């Protein structure tokens, strides 16, 4: 388990994310996704 | 465009049939989320490919503070990866088991958040069909998150016929072999409210047929410790006739909900 992922570093990082949310729609929702038809096909 | 190397893997969060969720940090934004990892071969052997596609299609198009968000997804040679919102307080069923039952404030808050999410789903003709504690998670301040859409359906026009959900939560109409609609979720919300407050579901029995019997007779027996407001809300949701059940807007506006909910809306980006 890396440090960021346990005890205090984690809670700290979770709190920051909650009160300072990012534009997840811009950051993630504008990014390409595989077609649902391609999911069980060649990557 | 994403791949597994875009993420630092932190620790396992839950094992499961298909089926492992990890705490993960997306590298370039240092953003903490969860990755659900599925094995392509196992899914196909099990013949659940269309099942999973439909769960992904539904949940990836829903954006609501009380529905667990699917930001994106990707796949490699052997695995499908779902990029999901991390619910830092974990499984609601675990918390219910730990406490036995929830107080009215906690239950009313969860009820408001549930009705708001389900209303968002119904606005879009999505019926969830399997609301129960095990399918709910909790956010940083305890906010309910509808987390699993395993029985869910987008149902624009046609009523439905599929018996689905969980024994203790089944609406009379499913048991009776009638077609159903979105009002199934109203019934399951009443079951949930009861289980929140009592710790057992209302039609608990040794056998499937006795449970079926208690459900179709709406054989509801309230323990004496419940307030009149909580019984009033449960009775208005657990109605034999789907069209007589309290609408979700009705649940949010219910006096017992207004008087007891301490619902907080998560901060939004801007
Ligand atoms: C994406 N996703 C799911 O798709 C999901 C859907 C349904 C059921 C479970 C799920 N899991 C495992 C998830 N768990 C958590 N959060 C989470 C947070 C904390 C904890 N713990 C609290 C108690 C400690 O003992 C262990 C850690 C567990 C799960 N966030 C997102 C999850």
């Amino acid at each position: 388990i890396p440090a960021w992922a346990s005890g205090n570093l984690l809670t700290q990082a979770i709190r920051q994310q909650y009160y300072k949310p990012i534009d997840v729609d811009r950051m993630y929702g504008t990014i390409d996704s595989p077609k649902l038809e391609e999911l069980f096909n060649k990557s | 465009k994403f791949t597994i190397d875009d993420f630092d893997i932190g620790r396992p969060l839950g094992k499961g049939k298909f089926g492992n969720v990890y705490l993960a940090r997306e590298k370039q934004n240092k953003f903490i989320m969860a990755l659900k990892v599925l094995f392509k071969s196992q899914l196909e052997k099990e013949g659940v490919e269309h099942q999973l596609r439909r769960e992904i299609e539904i949940q990836s198009h829903l954006r609501h503070p009380n529905i667990l968000r699917m930001y994106n997804y990707f796949h490699d040679r052997k695995r499908i990866y779902l990029m999901l919102e991390f619910a830092p307080r974990g499984e609601l069923y675990k918390e219910l088991q730990k406490h036995g039952r929830f107080d009215e404030q906690r239950s009313a808050t969860f009820m408001e958040e549930l009705a708001d999410a389900l209303h968002y789903c119904h606005e879009r003709k999505v019926i969830h069909r399997d609301i129960k504690p095990e399918n709910l998670l909790m956010g940083y301040k305890g906010e309910l998150k509808i987390a699993d859409f395993g029985w869910s359906v987008h149902a624009p026009s046609l009523r439905r016929r599929t018996m689905c959900g969980t024994l203790d939560y089944l609406p009379p109409e499913m048991i009776e072999g009638k077609t159903h609609d979105e009002k199934v979720d109203l019934w399951c919300a009443g079951v949930l409210c009861y289980e929140f407050l009592v710790g057992m579901p209302p039609f608990d029995s040794p056998s499937h047929t006795e449970t079926h019997r208690r459900i179709v007779n709406v054989d509801l027996k309230f323990p004496p410790f419940l307030s009149d407001g909580s019984k009033d809300l449960i009775s208005k949701l657990l109605r034999y006739h789907p069209p007589q059940r309290l609408p979700l807007k009705g649940v949010m506006e219910h006096p017992w909900v207004k008087a007891n909910s301490r619902r907080v809306l998560p901060p939004v980006y801007q």
